């Protein structure tokens, strides 16, 4: 059951790995408008 | 630069067994676009000649962090390298707006230090039992080397050389580099690493496939040749002959080879 | 001279520019790609001359570290290695 419970927690962790990649995209979604920002600003 | 107020933390990792005797043992600090501590600057601006030789002071200052292992303002981490596992491949990533003439000497000079982060990583993981006493001998004389020449030289000559030396260029950087020789050990180094990792590769991928003197000899002898997942000991040795042998020319880094084989 | 001239680029900036120019690498008044340079056109004959002899210098130079680079990649006899 070790093994399955490792298994399970891979997959949460692929899972996470995913929100990752949208927290990374986010990010640079940020950064664009940011640059937006700041363009507007000054 | 506007300081933005992140929280940063740094504890102890209570756990220790799957990191080696002379690994990490504390968390790492925030990434720049993780939770930034200083607002990145505008390299477009600085792009311009009149600002230009702030723009070198700065590419050379991250170019000194990635040197020394550490992210810069410009140059960050990439997207495969994360800080919580040792086994993930260690690349940058450089922002655009800077000039491609930075941007092509921060590329240098990252994978210079890409092979120096690779490098610490694999002296770490060969400082394990698990590998042998031969390739710990080795892990400690690469150590050994990072710590006495390539931090030494760096410490006393591009530090200097961007603190107080005027009119510094970081091309005189590069060619002081190559006239100290460091970097092509180091490419050289690099290599006989992805040679020791793709021996591992093989030796680790063939899983399923792998005289009569002994009876004539009244000796209870026989034959063990249960192979490693990696090289230990007289492989290594052989490895390292091989090596010698294809370097062709460098009689001097013949010679500090084969003298870190007999410190071996 | 000024009232003839007042389109041209600096000395300072041209050696700044020039340096990277010989020194691998590109610069904003010239686009330097593997062989053209793009040269603009208000820079006088003779200094268009001379920086197009300093940058078939620096071609030169580029040509020679591109192959000292693909021979490092190579092997080939210790003789012809030292050579390189």
């Amino acid at each position: 059951e070790i093994k399955s419970l490792k298994h399970e927690i891979k997959e949460l962790r692929k899972e996470k790995n995913d929100t990752l990649n949208n927290y990374d995209t986010l990010e640079e979604e940020t950064d664009d408008l940011k640059n937006r920002l700041q363009a507007l600003e000054k | 630069m506007e300081i933005k107020e992140v929280d940063d933390r740094a504890e102890l990792l209570r756990y220790t067994n799957n990191i080696p005797l002379l690994g990490k043992l504390v968390n790492h600090q925030p990434l720049w676009s993780t939770n930034p501590k200083l607002k990145s600057f505008s390299l477009e601006k600085i792009s311009a000649p009149d600002q230009r030789r702030v723009q070198e002071a700065l590419v050379v200052k991250d170019l000194l962090n990635v040197l020394i292992g550490l992210e810069g303002t410009y140059i960050r981490y990439f997207n495969d390298y994360e800080p919580s596992d040792p086994e993930t491949p260690i690349e940058f990533k450089i922002a655009k707006k800077m000039d491609p003439s930075f941007k092509t000497f921060s590329r240098r000079i990252v994978r210079y230090g890409k092979q120096y982060m690779i490098l610490t990583r694999a002296y770490e993981k060969w400082s394990d039992t698990s590998f042998g006493m031969v390739l710990q001998r080795f892990a400690y004389e690469i150590r050994r080397f990072l710590e006495d020449v390539y931090l030494k030289t760096l410490v006393e000559r591009l530090e200097r050389d961007f603190n107080k030396v005027p009119n510094f260029s970081i091309r005189e950087l590069e060619q002081i580099i190559n006239e100290t020789e460091v970097n092509k050990q180091m490419e050289l180094l690099y290599n006989i690493y992805e040679e020791i990792f793709r021996e591992i590769e093989e030796r680790r991928t063939n899983q399923s496939s792998q005289n009569e003197s002994s009876l004539h000899l009244r000796l209870m002898v026989a034959f063990d040749t249960t192979v490693y997942p990696v090289p230990k000991g007289g492989a290594i040795l052989k490895i390292f002959q091989q090596k010698i042998l294809e370097n062709l020319g460098d009689r001097s880094s013949v010679m500090f080879l084969k003298k870190l084989l007999n410190n071996i | 001279s000024n009232p003839y001239y007042v389109n041209t680029i600096p000395e300072e900036d041209i050696l700044k520019y020039v340096s990277y120019t010989l020194l691998a690498t590109t610069s904003a008044l010239f686009p330097f790609d593997h062989e053209q340079i793009q040269i603009p056109s208000k820079i006088p004959n003779f200094e268009s001359g001379l920086l197009h002899l300093i940058f078939e210098a620096g071609l030169l130079y580029q040509s020679l570290g591109y192959k000292v680079e693909k021979f490092r990649m190579l092997n080939i006899s210790p003789m012809k290695k030292a050579l390189i």
